[PDB]
């Protein structure tokens, strides 16, 4: 018996249940329930960033996001924090108030934030902590505080044939199609459209739904990804809140597609508000499944997060899901042949998802139509930043960046664009760069793409970045657990105005590590702001830094010749 | 011309340093091939130049921080000569703790000190650094010999390959962190 | 505090030829005459502190990193403490004998390296002698015999570390109990082979340094007398035993004060005072309060507050250099060069004798007992008296440590013989390099552990 | 063995479904490793054993092991990458090997050695954590652990489950599966398993150390690549 076999399926759940503190009273009685020593549960409960909060009667977490920054959202944790005279990270005295931070929340359109027990508060100023202080002085219930404080957007600012579908069509209308009956027609039509994931890494879906029904194992699984972690990105959350049931009927679909007798909605902790609204859709979906009721039919299911990018990662979510930290696996065996619970399972995201749905109501030409051969389909792009209008934006897969960047009129003078969050390309903003086409055969992009003007040191962006990966590495291997740290530490020292060239060069090696010797795709992704950085800014980062004459026997310069100068899909899933 | 070494002992316990000195007898025909510069051995007390300057600590004051630079300066080939320049060595065992504190507890708390004894402060004592740091931290460093301290036989064979230009090269069972 | 008339500041920063960091600084009035001069630690390691929380079979092996010549004492200061912690006080003839083997060797070693390779380019190439020339390279252009033969005796003392500790600087032999090794047949019989021509050239040494007073003795006399108590550690009987024994204390008539006094309270019977100006204490006996209780220690001390040494040509020259013109050389600050070579030879005179008991082979290593929480370890470091003090919790986890230093004990009287050697040769300014030296040798005469003052 | 595959241009039998690791050490032929054991497989943690086959960099200790595979593991890049991985667990520990009673005795240490890491080029993090010595015949250095879990693997497998790896990034460490969080108050003990497999000098006996002298000690003569099983695991 290894650690990976050490599993308590419901217990994430009554981790959250267990919290409406973790005592070892509590611990004993989940001990008892899950056959697990104590110190077990709470080792797997200190995972997740908000099972980790000390007990108070309000939790205040400040987004501590890029975009957020930029918006001024230090000066309004301090400015509360002032208040109580507490630093941020700790409790009041009486344990009315903890004021923290947390990571992209997905409001990124709605900088600055926050969130209050669990509760997103966007858009906060001067005026709303001033309030905010008076509630908190006067311990006033949150019941009673003005609804549309927690009012969160959904702006789109671009309809395409998706999303006109999407408003156009009841979700239930595509269960009367002929394809929605039969499973290998709802592969075929896959297969045809070309659908590649919208999660990031860009795998086809129809080979991976492939491996799934490959197996003699009948009881299979589908898991809908909605832990949408990377900063920036709030793609999944407009289909989420706009768009519910036509996500349950993509889930019904790709369920019967792969024989799934069940599915599971995967949903982050900071999307928890929208829990009522997808209850209810997954109640009136549920109905809506014929053929063939009522012992191949599809069982929901939804399952909250409790604040983990790398939750995220395909294998890391099932190991959630298991009652375990979210550490990714060591593959193989990949999920596709032995996932949840050791049954074949497919993880898929919420777009991806959805758009099964889209592709079973009008076929596979319809969405072969539009974008590039490769990159099939339309996309929606979550833009935000030094922007008139952030938010949904759909195009099709092919688009330049410049017309995205431009279709939400930006603020200042255009100087970076971070194209498909911190796991992506930090890139100048020059004509050429603009000219690239967003699509996973040229510029890749999982929709995200973030606008920074000529205010912005990108210097301090890929330490706001740096200190994001290092606090969300789940810790398992070595290059990854301890690069993510050295990163950061390095960017402490730029900070402070110490920093020397070799401090910089130093890092070459760690950041090769990284990519090669790291068990998931975090560890690839981790080092791309400082490779971009390096690659497009190094006038700006040398001008921070002391002079050293280090002579490297792995310099900066051959990183950068094994990367931006010449995929992530190679940890997640076999090859063909 | 006959090549010129100087040696430093910064943070560290003079160790590497005798050492150096357990090459014996061979001391007397390094002395023929060579002239020592600034050294715990020699009177100077200023440095430089020269060709090879073997350093053996790290830092941990501002002190130490200006003689391992002018060392850099004066010297050609930097060398940095034992755990304690290598990686900060039993002196940055005091980096997990805040020297404030480990002031207070040796001056001030400990039970043998005499009634109303203090912390030192003094223009004479010099600023102490935050965390003791190997030398790597501040200057560049050519060649790192490791060892608690190395052996006579492994700063033999490096500085005589220095001294014919021969790559140093570190074996297995030469290779020795205490 | 510095009252109250001194205008200008002199520095020696680095002192050169010394174990370790040290700084001296001359206070002059407008005249130019000096009022005051001091000694300097400037360095800080914390170990005392930080070392709190490690295991305590940890500490033998990582306290002797705070030095350097003297890893040797520091393994078996800490390793006689943690004897006493694990209940053991008499140790088992092997152990024991490896202990001694160990500790003669690393005394023999340390008085060779200082004298050879650090005090005698003055004594013997001239304190005005050039700088280029005034270190160990030059006194083996010049006087190369002699530097052979003291480097020789350097290298047969610390092989003699080698074979009982593991190597030559920070072995792990010395265990709670006992030791983790013996020798072999060839080990003993080789260094054997080598001891008598090495005690013969200590033999020698001790010749040059006795021509080498009666031709400038009155020279030397400027460097100043002391008219402080000796503190060393005496056997039962009561002669000189480097490796153990128990307090003794002389006046400067001495005149026995104090005597086999129980090291496993130093706590009654010692206290450290600080100054602003120095990292390094100031200890001083308890019931006479400072500066009344203040003392000495080192190879001098010894020599005087011992009724014998336990070998014969070292007893000879201990006599000789009591007597000699007329007392006063055994008080003063250069004298302890002559006191120190007299040490050498009664260590390669203990190693010679040592050598030739088999028990070195055998087979009673370590012995166990009875468990406590406070161990005490005292032994005569090469430079004075070393004194280990660990605590330890059920944990096994070091709760407490304390160590007072064979330098810290002097450094009272090392202040006042920089003062002294200041006002003899800078009271005349003014300043040259050569003169600045003479402040340089009347440290360097006490050979000071400036690395094991730094912890 | 009736399969083969091709390690470094030369012919290695194989069971199915053995991984490359498990194939090329029962055929005498050496990939660095720290967290894979023969009684306890591969923790998948260390990154050790990387390879390069298909045509990527992975882990060998996870690739099985197919008919006609081709796989690398000595190159360049391969002995950068595990240059840089060796000194990465240096960096995060205190490793102040001078001090440490398994010196001489450690596999860290020793595949140290045999990468020629004449120093760590990265800034050391100086953790603060403390023994745990709750037990009365073991301890716990968290700083010197490095989170291969064959230890709790061991306690597992022999059904004590006194250990736990908890704790994400760098907050991760070896903690005692006890409510108290003490080692003395879980079912561990001086003669499991798991007391004893610690490749490092981080789980460790009590009042056990320093008995064996310098040039006797398991890795003083030769490196972890020329020595048996017997000698090179616990
Ligand atoms: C560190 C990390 C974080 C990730 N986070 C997410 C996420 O929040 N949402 C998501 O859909 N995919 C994420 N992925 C990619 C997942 O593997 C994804 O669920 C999988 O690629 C789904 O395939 P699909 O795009 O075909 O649905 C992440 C990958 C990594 C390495
Ligand atoms: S690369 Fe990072 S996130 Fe992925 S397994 Fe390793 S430590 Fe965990
Ligand atoms: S490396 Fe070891 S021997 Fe050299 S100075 Fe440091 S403690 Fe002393
Ligand atoms: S555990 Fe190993 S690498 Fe770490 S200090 Fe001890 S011997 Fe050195
Ligand atoms: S204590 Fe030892 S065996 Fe256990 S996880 Fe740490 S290094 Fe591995
Ligand atoms: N001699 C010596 Fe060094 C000091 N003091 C020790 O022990
Ligand atoms: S042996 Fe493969 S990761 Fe440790
Ligand atoms: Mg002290
Ligand atoms: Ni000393």
């Amino acid at each position: 018996t290894t650690e990976r076999q050490r599993t308590a399926p419901g217990l994430l759940a009554a981790l959250h249940q267990a919290r409406s503190p973790l005592d070892a009273q509590a611990l004993a009685e989940l001990s008892t329930a899950f056959s697990l020593p104590p110190g077990e549960i709470a080792a797997t409960a200190s995972f997740y960033h908000f099972f980790q909060t000390p007990p108070a009667r309000y939790q205040i977490h400040f987004v501590d996001h890029v975009v957020d920054h930029h918006a001024g959202v230090a000066a309004l944790c301090n400015h509360l924090c002032a208040a109580f005279a507490i630093q941020p990270g700790q409790r009041t005295a009486d344990a009315r108030l903890f004021v923290g931070w947390t990571a992209c929340a997905g409001l990124s359109d709605q900088a600055p934030a926050a969130l209050i027990n669990g509760r997103p508060m966007p858009r906060l100023d001067a005026a709303r902590i001033d309030a905010l202080i008076e509630k908190i002085q006067a311990q006033i219930p949150m019941d009673q505080w003005p609804t549309e404080w927690f009012a969160v957007t959904n702006a789109i600012h671009r309809h395409g044939p998706l999303l006109t579908w999407l408003d156009t069509t009841p979700a239930e209308a595509v269960f009367e199609h002929p394809t929605a009956h039969d499973p290998d027609a709802i592969l075929q039509a896959v297969t045809d459209a070309g659908l590649r994931g919208r999660g990031g890494a860009g795998f086809p879906t129809a080979t991976k739904w492939r491996f799934c029904r490959e197996n003699a194992d009948p009881e299979r699984f589908l898991i809908c990804n909605a832990d949408e972690g990377e900063p920036g990105t709030f793609k999944d959350r407009v289909l989420l809140t706009r768009y519910p049931e036509h996500l349950f009927a993509g889930m019904i679909l790709a369920a019967r597609a792969i024989g799934a007798d069940k599915a599971i909605l995967y949903l982050r902790y900071e999307y928890q508000y929208l829990l009522p609204q997808l209850e209810a859709a997954r109640e009136r979906i549920a109905s809506a499944q014929a053929t063939v009721p009522q012992a191949e039919r599809v069982t929901l299911e939804i399952a909250l997060g409790a604040g983990a990018y790398v939750c995220g990662e395909e294998s890391a979510l099932i190991e959630s899901l298991e009652g375990k930290p979210g550490r990714p696996r060591v593959r193989p065996p990949y999920p596709v042949t032995q996932g949840y619970l050791g049954h074949p399972t497919v993880v898929n995201n919420v777009e991806t998802l959805v758009a099964v749905a889209a592709i079973v109501g009008n076929g596979a030409a319809w969405w072969r139509a539009l974008g590039t051969p490769d990159s099939s389909g339309p996309k929606l792009f979550c833009v935000s930043g030094d922007v008139a209008q952030p938010g949904l934006y759909e195009f099709p897969y092919g688009v330049a960046l410049g017309d995205v960047v431009t279709a939400a009129r930006p603020l200042g003078t255009r100087y970076a664009v971070q194209v498909s969050g911190p796991s992506g390309t930090l890139l100048p903003a020059t004509p050429e760069q603009l000219a690239r086409p967003l699509a996973f055969e040229a510029l890749p992009c999982n929709g995200t793409v973030m606008v920074f003007d000529v205010r912005r040191d990108p210097v301090a962006i890929v330490h706001h970045f740096a200190r994001f990966f290092a606090h969300e590495s789940c810790g398992f291997c070595t290059p990854c657990r301890v690069g993510t740290q050295l990163i950061a530490k390095t960017f402490e020292k730029i900070a402070a105005g110490y920093a020397t060239r070799f401090d910089l060069e130093r890092l070459a090696p760690a950041l090769e590590a990284m990519r090669l010797a790291s068990n998931c795709g975090f560890g690839l992704s981790a080092g791309n702001p400082v490779r971009d950085l390096i690659a497009h800014f190094r006038q700006q980062l040398e001008a921070q830094l002391q002079p050293h004459d280090f002579i490297p026997a792995f310099s900066l310069d051959a990183e950068l010749a094994a990367t931006r100068r010449l995929h992530l899909a190679q940890f997640e899933q076999p090859e063909v | 011309r006959k090549i010129r070494i100087a040696t430093a002992s910064l943070a560290g316990c003079f160790g590497c340093h005798m050492s150096f000195a357990d090459i014996d007898t061979r001391l007397l025909a390094l002395a023929e091939w060579v002239t020592f510069d600034r050294s715990p051995l020699t009177d100077w007390k200023t440095v430089g130049e020269c060709d090879i300057a073997l350093i053996e600590g790290g830092v941990c004051n501002a002190e130490n921080v200006e003689v391992l630079r002018a060392y850099r300066r004066a010297a050609r080939i930097l060398v940095a000569v034992g755990a304690c320049a290598i990686n900060g060595g039993l002196p940055a065992q005091r980096n997990q703790h805040r020297v404030e504190r480990l002031l207070t507890q040796v001056f001030e708390a400990d039970r043998h000190l005499a009634p109303g004894s203090r912390v030192p402060n003094d223009p004479e004592l010099p600023l102490l650094l935050e965390h003791v740091h190997p030398i790597h931290e501040i200057v560049r460093v050519d060649y790192y010999l490791p060892g608690c301290p190395p052996t006579a036989e492994v700063i033999w064979t490096f500085l005589t390959d220095l001294l014919v230009g021969r790559e140093p090269h570190f074996p297995y069972p030469t290779l020795r962190y205490d | 505090s510095l009252p109250a008339n001194a205008t200008r500041r002199v520095a020696i920063d680095p002192l050169s030829r010394v174990e370790g960091h040290g700084k001296v600084t001359i206070w002059l009035d407008d005249d130019g005459q000096v009022v005051e001069a001091r000694l300097h630690i400037v360095e800080f390691r914390g170990f005392e502190a930080f070392i709190v929380g490690r295991p305590y079979w940890e500490a033998p092996v990582v306290v002797q990193r705070l030095c350097g010549i003297c890893p040797v004492s520091h393994h078996l200061a800490a390793a006689k403490a943690l004897d006493r912690l694990v209940g053991v006080t008499q140790l088992p003839p092997t152990a024991e004998k490896m202990r001694r083997l160990m500790h003669y060797g690393q005394v023999l070693q340390s008085h060779a390296l200082h004298f050879f390779y650090l005090a005698a380019p003055d004594l013997l190439l001239g304190f005005s002698a050039d700088p280029a020339q005034r270190n160990v390279f030059g006194l083996a252009a010049q006087k190369r015999e002699l530097a052979r033969q003291g480097i020789l005796v350097r290298q047969f003392g610390q092989e003699c570390i080698e074979a009982t500790a593991g190597k030559r600087i920070h072995g792990t032999s010395a265990v709670p109990g006992g030791i983790h090794k013996n020798l072999s047949r060839r080990e003993r019989m080789a260094l054997l082979s080598r001891a008598p021509e090495i005690r013969s050239w200590c033999e020698a040494a001790v010749a040059l340094i006795e021509r080498l007073f009666t031709e400038h003795a009155p020279f030397f006399a400027q460097f100043g007398s002391f008219q402080t108590k000796t503190f060393s550690l005496v056997a039962a009987d009561g002669s000189l035993d480097l490796y153990d024994g128990t307090f003794r204390v002389k006046e400067a008539n001495g005149a026995i004060l104090i005597d086999h006094y129980d090291p496993n309270d130093y706590d009654q019977l010692l206290v450290e005072a600080v100054r602003p100006w120095s990292y390094m204490k100031f200890p001083y006996l308890k019931a006479y309060g400072e500066p009344d209780g203040f003392y000495r220690v080192g190879p001098s001390a010894r020599l005087i507050n011992c009724d014998r040494l336990t070998t014969a040509r070292a007893e000879a020259a201990r006599q000789r250099f009591l007597t000699f013109d007329q007392g006063t050389v055994a008080h003063s600050t250069l004298g302890y060069h002559w006191a120190r070579l007299i040490e050498m030879l009664h260590c390669a005179e203990l190693i010679e004798a040592l050598l030739t008991d088999a028990d070195l082979e055998g087979g009673e290593l370590r012995a166990r007992g009875q468990r406590q929480h406070r161990g005490v370890g005292v032994i005569e470091a090469p430079r004075g008296t070393l004194i280990h003090h660990y605590e330890v919790g059920d944990d096994d986890l070091i709760t407490y440590c304390n160590l007072i230093v064979s330098t810290t004990h002097n450094n009272a009287v090392m202040n006042q013989a920089v003062t002294t050697a200041a006002k003899a040769f800078l009271s005349g300014v003014t300043l040259t390099e050569a003169l600045l030296n003479h402040i340089e040798v009347a440290v360097r005469a006490f050979d000071p552990c400036l690395s094991c003052a730094t912890h | 063995a009736s399969e083969t595959f091709t390690l470094d241009e030369e012919s290695i039998p194989f069971v199915p479904g053995q991984t490359v690791l498990e194939a090329a050490l029962a055929a005498g032929r050496y990939i660095p490793h720290l967290c894979w054991h023969p009684e306890m497989g591969n923790h998948g943690s260390c990154r050790l054993c990387v390879v390069e086959a298909n045509g990527r960099i992975q882990a060998s200790c996870a690739l099985p092991a197919q008919p006609g595979l081709q796989v690398v593991s000595k190159s360049e890049t391969l002995t950068r990458v595990r240059r840089t991985l060796l000194e990465m667990l240096f960096a995060e520990g205190n490793h102040f090997c001078p001090g440490c009673e398994k010196s001489g005795d450690c596999l860290l240490q020793a595949l140290a050695y045999a990468h020629g890491m004449t120093a760590s080029h990265f800034d050391p993090f100086y953790p603060q954590r403390r023994i745990d010595a709750s037990h009365p015949d073991l301890w716990l250095d968290p700083n010197r652990c490095i989170l291969c879990g064959l230890c709790v693997r061991a306690s597992l497998a022999e059904g004590k489950e006194a250990l736990v790896i908890g704790g994400r990034g760098i907050a991760s460490r070896l903690l005692a599966t006890s409510a108290s969080g003490r080692l003395g108050d879980t079912a561990l003990a001086a003669t499991d398993r798991a007391a004893r497999i610690c490749p490092v000098g981080a789980l460790n006996f009590k009042a056990a150390g320093f008995t064996t002298p310098i040039g006797k000690r398991r890795f003083d003569h030769r490196p972890p690549e020329a020595m048996s099983d017997k000698e090179r695991y616990t």
